[PDB]
RNA sequence: ACGAGACUCUGGCAUGCUAACUAGUUACGCGACCCCGGUCGGCGUAACUUCUUAGAGGGACAAGUGGCGUU
């Protein structure tokens, strides 16, 4: 029916961006982490020259930032960075309030509870750690867990389902239960790695995308696989719109949406300034985020480039 | 006497040789297509 | 705002010779407020030519040993003879000494491909023998003298830019251009 | 250094861009340290790479 | 004979007894679509202009 | 001199045969693949080997490489290598044939085709390449 | 297969980690001097580890981009 647009490019990385965290509170806001030290919390001035420009920065961790995510209050916000350790971010003065100490490797992802009480963190150390805030491993999985790497965790915006999700390089989805701390069911199907797991806003059904380039649904109520979106690329990060019936998905170079209803295609978003025209591969979309009001979406790349998405008809 | 390698460290030290590169085989795995839960509890 | 040693602006001045315009570092970037700076500039080949004509001057001033790394003491030198050009000119001293770098670099010179056929020169070749022999006219210049090194060095830099052949700098350039001009 | 890491934390990114341009584009030594190190001297000479005067005859 | 400016488009190779001599592809900057093969010391990339006090000889290539 | 020695290359041809799927084009993943999947006892062999995997996984996207093997070899010359046309270049209507050729088909049972063009010989018999 | 490389030590990076009255800094108080501030390797105690020491990690691979090359 119609075709998203570019309304700007947000500029002050070096490294390319690993991670977009929003927020329902602080729309003139947005907070990203990045291939380098740094971990941009921006400020969207939406003019003609600059949409965003960098407010300040969130240094501190050794190594690679890969997962960051803000509080639901946006006072504290919460970064899993390869140097094998968690920051809690104070956001107002961006400074470190407690720095969590346990993973042995490279923390893929972390996110908090909706009531930002919990914290789960999966590693590359074949684990999944539920941290508190003041900086307790209370509970670590070792004996039924994944046989390779944690790449993403989320959890239930249903609070009536005490159930986290875990997608891993062992190819397959785990579904934990929070309360007894160990798995109500597992998902075997997909194939390849898995890079991305997102959880609808509904807390009802999950996408699981990776190396296949084949978004598989998985229903929360009842764990059936309910059909696959063929992304084409490597699926890299998935999201479900939070007002929207869209799953979005960061295909190689494109970030491609689709419709939940009719199973086609709504848009598929690349350059349109094309340089990589001669024996050169298109900086690929790597992690990306909608908005508060499921308006914009934002979208980091491999060219240390956030890049924004509204809706135009 | 070059000694023999050995994790145990008896017969001889526990580092190994920089040159060796010891690269540990892949499982002989199956890839599946069926829609699978493993429910309980 | 505004450069360079307190006193001598540097964006003003002409390279007239289109030819070394690249390789005399003067203008707009490498105004620097001194003749000193870390350096690296001898790190890679041609990062040589990004340096400012005025570090160059005062690194190649410091010679014959007992000057080894005394910089502090040839910035002093090359401070001093930009007082006595512009007092002795009335001219910007930084265009006295782009236009000496320009006239004293030999445009052709001889070498051994017998009786040593002559070939053309680099614009980077005539910056560093135009800097090497107007130091070693003021170096020369002034042992055993009552006149000093920035005297000497002011007074090759006019006899230079001027066009003189009264220079050591002018002289040895038309020497060597001279002896080109008689195997080609 | 010391005042675009002030400009960093206890005002906004946008002066600590603005200002680190400024001094990198003037020279890169104002905000990055230069690795060099006096190398260590080795026998058979005063220093690293320089020797002793070899004699033949 | 006047002295004029070529700009090198092309370093070929290193010439002379030592390889003390770049040998060049220079383009006459004034005749704009006329080029030959010259000798010059001293370090020299692409896109400099050598001064040549004659414009007439022509260096034999590697 | 910046030239991978056998050690690095032999190992980083084995670290792609048989973990082809775990890799990528990123040198920072699969320099952590390279810590899992294989025991490096040095760090900068570690980074050298991840170095030239990374390498050679850009010339695998590309094409085929001489000393590499891909599972169904793959997708081109197993499953392209089953081309076929319409009609085959052989099932030709009108076949030109040489006066010597229809007298060798003529010894033969098959002395008269209905599509054989028989053709006018070669004259002047000049078919070599002339000496020094 | 040895030799080369890998290796070992060392130089350079960490406002991340581990810590310190045989190492500091910063605050605070006291005391000195100048006309609130400035100076103090004058004196002492309250946080911290930037500076200091030395441990564990990380970090660089021709890895990214454009050229040249059996590509």
């Amino acid at each position: 029916t119609e075709q998203m647009t570019l309304r700007g490019t947000l500029k002050g990385h070096n490294g390319w961006v690993t991670q977009i965290a929003t927020t329902p509170q602080f729309p003139d806001m947005i907070l990203s982490a990045s291939r380098d030290k740094t971990i941009i919390m921006w400020k969207l001035t939406r003019d003609e020259t600059n949409y965003g420009i960098p407010q300040r920065a969130l240094r501190g961790h050794s190594h690679f930032v890969s997962d960051v995510v803000i509080s639901s209050d946006g006072q504290f916000a919460l970064s899993g960075s390869w140097d094998g350790t968690l920051r809690l971010w104070d956001l107002t003065t961006g400074t470190t309030t407690r720095r969590f100490v346990g993973h042995t490797k490279d923390v893929l992802s972390v996110a908090f509870s909706s009531d930002n009480r919990q914290i789960v963190s999966g590693s590359r150390d074949k684990t999944i750690k539920l941290w508190n805030t003041l900086g307790v491993c209370k509970y670590t999985v070792q004996d039924e867990s994944h046989s390779e790497w944690v790449s993403c965790v989320r959890f239930s915006p249903n609070s009536s389902n005490p159930i986290i999700v875990s997608c891993g390089w062992d190819k397959l989805v785990k579904v934990w239960n929070l309360a007894n701390c160990k798995l109500k069911t597992n998902h075997i199907g997909h194939t390849g790695y898995l890079n991305t797991v997102t959880v609808s806003p509904d807390g009802s059904l999950c996408a699981s995308g990776g190396k296949d380039g084949q978004a598989m649904l998985w229903d929360l109520n009842e764990g059936k696989h309910l059909y696959t979106l063929d992304g084409g690329d490597i699926i890299n990060a998935l999201c479900f719109s939070p007002n929207r019936y869209w799953l979005c998905a960061a295909t190689g170079p494109s970030i491609k949406i689709w419709d939940l209803e009719g199973k086609i295609i709504v848009d598929e978003l690349k350059q349109e300034v094309i340089s990589t025209s001669s024996k050169a591969e298109p900086p690929q979309c790597t992690s990306l985020a909608w908005s508060a009001d499921g308006q914009t979406l934002f979208a980091g790349y491999t060219d240390n480039l956030v890049r924004v998405w509204q809706v135009t008809i | 006497i070059m000694l023999p390698w050995d994790p145990s460290g008896k017969i001889g030290p526990k580092k190994p040789l920089p040159d060796h590169v010891s690269i540990v085989e892949p499982k002989d795995e199956i890839l599946p297509t069926t829609p699978i839960s493993e429910q309980k509890g | 705002d505004i450069k360079l040693f307190g006193k001598w602006s540097t964006d003003d001045v002409q390279i007239n010779d289109i030819s070394l315009q690249d390789y005399i570092a003067v203008k707009e970037k490498y105004a620097k407020y001194l003749p000193h700076s870390a350096g690296r500039y001898a790190a890679k080949r041609f990062r040589k030519a990004q340096c400012p004509i005025v570090e160059r001057l005062t690194n190649s001033m410091m010679m014959h040993g007992r000057n080894n790394g005394k910089k502090l003491m040839t910035v002093r030198i090359v401070k001093h003879a930009f007082e006595i050009i512009h007092l002795l000119t009335g001219e910007n001293p930084l265009q006295v000494l782009v236009n000496a770098i320009i006239n004293s670099g030999p445009r052709e010179d001889s070498t051994r491909i017998v009786r040593r056929q002559a070939v053309d020169v680099s614009p980077l070749r005539r910056v560093n023998q135009a800097i090497w022999l107007l130091c070693t006219g003021a170096r020369e210049a002034a042992f055993r003298n009552i006149k000093t090194i920035a005297e000497c060095l002011a007074d090759e830099l006019i006899n230079a830019a001027k066009g003189s052949s009264n220079s050591y700098a002018i002289k040895k350039k038309d020497e060597l251009e001279r002896v080109a001009k008689s195997n080609r | 250094k010391a005042l675009v890491a002030y400009y960093q934390k206890y005002v906004d990114e946008a002066s600590k861009k603005e200002i680190k341009d400024i001094l990198i584009q003037y020279d890169r030594t104002l905000l990055v340290a230069d690795p060099r190190r006096c190398e260590s001297k080795k026998f058979g000479g005063p220093g690293a790479r320089a020797r002793y005067q070899k004699s033949y005859r | 004979q006047p002295i004029k400016l070529a700009r090198v488009t092309k370093v070929l190779g290193r010439t002379g007894s030592q390889g003390q001599c770049t040998q060049v592809r220079v383009e006459f900057m004034d005749d704009t679509s006329r080029s030959i093969i010259r000798n010059v010391k001293g370090p020299v990339r692409e896109g400099d202009v050598l001064t040549l006090l004659e414009s007439e000889r022509e260096a034999r290539r590697l | 001199g910046r030239v991978r020695t056998k050690t690095v290359k032999k190992a980083a041809r084995v670290i792609i045969e048989k973990y082809y799927t775990r890799l990528g084009n990123d040198f920072h993943t699969n320099k952590r693949v390279c810590e899992e999947i294989a025991i490096i006892p040095s760090k900068k062999l570690r980074n050298k080997i991840a170095g030239y995997v990374t390498h050679l996984m850009k010339r695998i996207q590309r094409g085929p490489v001489r000393g590499i093997s891909i599972k169904l070899q793959e997708e081109e010359r197993e499953r392209r290598d089953n081309y076929v046309p319409e009609v085959s270049a052989l099932d030709q209507e009108i076949i030109e044939v040489d006066p010597d050729t229809k007298e060798m088909l003529k010894l033969l049972d098959f002395g008269s085709l209905s599509n054989l063009q028989v053709t006018q010989p070669t004259v002047g018999m000049n078919f070599k390449t002339p000496r020094g």
